[PDB]
C-alpha cells in the first residue's frame, strides 16, 4: 500500500533542492495537507520550521516540507524517525557532483 | 445531431454561425479556414465546432412520418 | 435578517482557550473567496500562520486556520482580513471607473 | 508597511480595449489570488439570466424534447439581470413563478409545405415555410408590471440567428420557456461571459544584445510586432512584449536560447473578458469586483457560530 | 555566537540540473586545509568562480519560533548577505587530523574540510550559515 503515479512524480519533484516556497506558500501547503480539526494532529496546534534562507528573503524546501508534516504526524512524545534510505534515481543525473541517492532523516528531519 | 448552440470548451455562442459558415462555403466559394476567421471563431475550441459539425439532422428529417410521401 | 448561524462556524476541535488559534469552517465556498482572503489575512504582521483547505470539492465547504500570537485574536484577525478584501475592493473599483471614464 | 493605501498607489489599470462586446484591460500591481477572483467570480457567480423550465404541449420533431430543452436553455437572452430576483424552492409551484422573478417565453411554429418552389430542394427555406426554427422565434410574454418595465427594453435573444430546430410539414413546436434568474455556477447557461481569462505579461529578458540579420532573423521568430529593430547596428529592441503569445520558438535556436530569458511579470495581468451579450464586459467586470466586497460584507455581518 | 568564519575563493560553480540552485566549490586563501563544496540558490545569491565570498558559521543571529524581520531590531544578518540556517548530520575525519563537517539547509548540503578549526564548529542542532560578497 503506497501513493501511484502522479503522487511519486509529483514528491520528485517537491523534493528537489530546486524547488523553494515562500511563507505563504509553505504555510499554505501546510493547511492543505493537515487539518487539525479532523484529527490529523497530536497537537491540536500547528508548529512550523524556520526557513531554509534566511537572506532576502524567507525561504523553505520541500524537505523542509517533509520535515513539517512528518513533525506534525508523529507525537510530540516521540524523536524524529531516523533512516539512511536511497532512491531510484542516480546521483549522476543531478550533475557531476551532487549526491541525492542517499535519503537521510535525522531526528524527524529530511536532510 | 445540429450545430451546438455553444463551443463546449469556450462558451461562445455558435449556433448562429452554421447558415452563413455554410453560405460562405457555397456562395463566397472560400475556404473553411478563411471563413471561420470572418465569423470571429478566433479560437480552436470554435474553430473546431463548426468546421467539424455533421448536420446529420438533415438526413434525419427525411424520415419525417407525418407527411406522406 | 437574522445573523447567519450556519455561514461560518468555529471548530471547537481547532480552536485554542487562550485565543490565538481557530480553524473556521464557511459553507458555500471555495478557493474564490478563500485564496484572496488568506492572501490579506497574510499581511497582518500578527499572523503566525493561516491557511485554507477545502475538505472536499463535492462538499461545498471551506475551512480557513488562523494561529496567532497572544497580540490579536483569531476572530479579529480575520475580520482584520475582511476589512481588507472590502477596502481592497473599494480600490479595484474605483480606479476600474476612474479608467473607465478617462477614456 | 503594507497597507491597503500603499496598495491603492501601488494598484494600476489601463484599458486597451473596451468593445461593446470585449473588453481587454490590464490589471497591474495586483495578486494573482485577487485576479484569479475576479476570473472565477466572473464566471460562475455572476447571475445571468436564461431558460429555466420549457413547458411543451406538442413536439412533432425528430428533435428530441429534453435536448430541445437543453438548447433552448442555451441561448443567450438580451436581459439586464437586475431586472429580477432571484425564485427561491422552499414554496409552492404557484408562487415560484411571478412577474418580479420569471419570464416567458412562447414558442408556437407549425411547419408547412409551400405552394411549390421552382426545381426541388431550391433550399428547405423555399419548399417549405417556417422550416427552421431560430431563437428569434421566441416570442416575449409579459405579465402586468414587467410589461411596462420592458417597455424600453423588451426580451430578445442575444443572437436571434441562433438555429434551435429544423422541422418539416405537419410537425410542430409548442412550448413556454420559463427564463430565471441564476449563477454560472450552478450551470453553465448561466455564465454571462464567453471567455474571461487573464494572461500575465510576457518579459523578454535580452541578456546580451543581438545585430543586424541576426537581430532581424531573431526579429522574425516572433509575432510581428513584438521584436522591433530600429537600426540593428546597435540593438534588436522590444516594440511591444504585450504583443507576443510565448510559443517559445526562439529557444529552436541556438543562435538565441543562450542569449535572451523568456519570463513574465507576475504583478501585471492582461484581463480579456468577452461577454455573450447579455451585458457589457466591463459591467460584468463591475458586478464581479462589487460581488466580492458584498461576500466580504456578508462575512464582517455574520456572527462567528459556534 | 560565531564558531567559524573565512574569505573564501570560489574554484567551481556547477548548476548541476537545476535552474536555481548550484554546487560551488571554493577553497580558503588564508588556510590550505579548508575546503567548501555548498549548494546555494544562485537565483538569490550568483556567484561566479574565482569570486571572494566571505564565509562564516555561527550558534545564533543573537548580537522556539521565528518572527519575519521586524526593522525595529537588527541581527547578525544585518552584517551579511546570505544566510542559511541548517542542521549538522555527519563528521568524516580525513586524516589524523583533517575533519569533514556536513550541514544541510533543508537539503542544500555543506562539506567544510579542516583538521583543527572543527573543534569551535563542533555537530549541533543548528548552524547559521552566512555569506558576504
Ligand atoms: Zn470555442
Amino acid at each position: 500500500r503506497g501513493l501511484i503515479q502522479d503522487h511519486i512524480s509529483a514528491g520528485v519533484w517537491l523534493t528537489s533542492k530546486d524547488s523553494f516556497f515562500t511563507r505563504e506558500q509553505y504555510q499554505q501547503y501546510i493547511y492543505g495537507c493537515i487539518r487539525p480539526e479532523d484529527g490529523h494532529t497530536t497537537r491540536s496546534k500547528i508548529v512550523t520550521l524556520p526557513p531554509t534562507i534566511f537572506k532576502p528573503y524567507p525561504l523553505w524546501t520541500g524537505k523542509q516540507i517533509i520535515t513539517t508534516v512528518l513533525l506534525n504526524v508523529t507525537p510530540p512524545d516521540m524523536p524524529g524517525i531516523n533512516l539512511i534510505s536511497k532512491n531510484k534515481i542516480k546521483n549522476e543525473y543531478w550533475g557531476k557532483g551532487s549526491l541525492e541517492n542517499e535519503v537521510l532523516f535525522k531526528d524527524g528531519a529530511l536532510l | 445531431m445540429i450545430v451546438p448552440v455553444r463551443c463546449f470548451s469556450c462558451g461562445k455562442v455558435v449556433g448562429d454561425k452554421w447558415e452563413s459558415y455554410l453560405n460562405l462555403l457555397q456562395e463566397d466559394e472560400l475556404d473553411e479556414g478563411t471563413a471561420l476567421s470572418r465569423l470571429g471563431l478566433k479560437r480552436y475550441c470554435c474553430r473546431r465546432m463548426i468546421l467539424t459539425h455533421v448536420d446529420l439532422i438533415e438526413k434525419f428529417l427525411r424520415y419525417n412520418p407525418l407527411e406522406k410521401r | 435578517e437574522e445573523p447567519d448561524r450556519e455561514k461560518i462556524k468555529l471548530l471547537t476541535q481547532a480552536t485554542s482557550e487562550d485565543g490565538t488559534s481557530a480553524s473556521f469552517q464557511i459553507v458555500e465556498e471555495d478557493h474564490t473567496l478563500g485564496n484572496a482572503l488568506r492572501y490579506v489575512i497574510m499581511k497582518n504582521p500578527d499572523v503566525e500562520f493561516c491557511g485554507y483547505s477545502i475538505p472536499h470539492p463535492s462538499e461545498n465547504l471551506l475551512n480557513i486556520r488562523i494561529q496567532t500570537y497572544g497580540e490579536t485574536t483569531a476572530v479579529d484577525a480575520l475580520q482584520k482580513g475582511l476589512k481588507d478584501l472590502m477596502d481592497l475592493c473599494d480600490v479595484v473599483e474605483s480606479k476600474f471607473t476612474e479608467k473607465i471614464k478617462s477614456m | 508597511e503594507w497597507n491597503v493605501e500603499k496598495f491603492k498607489k501601488d494598484f494600476e489599470v489601463n484599458i486597451s480595449s473596451l468593445d461593446a462586446r470585449e473588453a481587454n484591460f490590464d490589471l497591474i500591481n495586483i495578486d494573482t489570488s485577487i485576479a484569479n477572483a475576479f476570473r472565477r467570480i466572473m464566471i460562475s457567480e455572476v447571475p445571468s439570466v436564461a431558460a429555466e423550465y420549457v413547458y411543451f404541449f406538442n413536439n412533432t420533431s425528430v428533435i428530441q424534447d429534453e435536448v430541445l430543452a437543453h438548447r433552448i436553455g442555451l441561448v443567450p437572452l438580451k436581459v439586464d439581470p437586475d431586472m429580477l430576483t432571484w425564485v427561491d424552492s422552499n414554496l409552492p409551484d404557484d408562487e415560484k413563478f411571478t412577474d418580479e422573478n420569471t419570464i416567458v417565453l412562447s414558442l408556437n411554429v407549425k411547419c408547412t409545405r409551400n405552394p411549390d418552389a421552382p426545381k426541388g430542394s431550391t433550399d428547405p427555406k423555399e419548399l417549405y415555410n417556417n422550416a427552421h426554427v431560430y431563437a428569434r422565434d421566441l416570442k416575449f410574454e409579459p405579465q402586468g408590471r414587467q410589461s411596462t418595465t420592458f417597455a424600453d427594453c423588451p426580451v430578445v435573444p442575444a443572437d436571434p440567428d441562433i438555429l434551435l430546430a429544423k422541422l418539416r410539414p405537419g410537425q410542430e413546436i409548442s412550448l413556454k420557456a420559463h427564463c430565471i434568474l441564476g449563477i454560472g455556477g450552478d450551470h453553465a447557461k448561466f455564465s454571462p461571459v464567453s471567455t474571461a481569462s487573464y494572461r500575465l505579461l510576457p518579459q523578454i529578458n535580452i541578456l546580451q544584445p543581438i545585430k543586424g540579420e541576426s537581430a532581424r532573423r531573431f526579429q522574425k521568430c516572433f509575432p510581428p510586432g513584438v521584436i522591433g529593430i530600429d537600426e540593428g547596428s546597435d540593438e534588436a529592441y522590444v516594440k511591444d512584449a504585450r504583443k507576443d503569445t510565448v510559443s517559445r520558438e526562439v529557444l529552436r535556436y541556438e543562435e538565441f536560447a543562450d542569449k535572451v530569458k523568456l519570463g513574465r511579470v507576475r504583478n501585471h495581468f492582461i484581463f480579456n473578458v468577452e461577454s455573450a451579450g447579455a451585458m457589457t464586459p466591463e459591467e460584468i467586470f463591475f458586478k464581479s469586483v462589487r460581488i466580492l466586497k458584498n461576500k466580504a460584507e456578508y462575512l464582517k455581518n455574520c456572527p462567528i457560530t459556534q | 555566537n560565531t564558531l567559524f568564519d573565512d574569505i573564501f575563493q570560489v574554484s567551481e560553480v556547477d548548476p548541476g540540473r537545476y535552474n536555481k540552485v548550484c554546487r560551488i566549490e571554493a577553497a580558503s586563501t588564508t588556510q590550505d586545509q579548508c575546503k567548501l563544496t555548498l549548494d546555494i540558490n544562485v537565483e538569490l545569491f550568483p556567484v561566479a568562480a574565482q569570486d571572494s565570498l566571505t564565509v562564516t558559521i555561527a550558534s545564533s543571529l543573537n548580537l522556539r519560533s521565528w518572527r519575519p524581520p521586524q526593522a525595529g531590531d537588527r541581527s547578525l544578518a544585518d552584517d551579511y548577505d546570505y544566510v542559511m540556517y541548517g542542521t549538522a548530520y555527519k563528521f568524516e575525519e580525513v586524516s589524523k587530523d583533517l575533519i569533514a563537517v556536513y550541514y544541510s539547509f533543508g537539503g542544500l548540503l555543506m562539506r567544510l574540510e579542516g583538521n583543527y578549526r572543527n573543534l569551535n564548529n563542533l555537530k549541533q542542532e543548528n548552524a547559521y550559515l552566512l555569506i558576504r560578497r
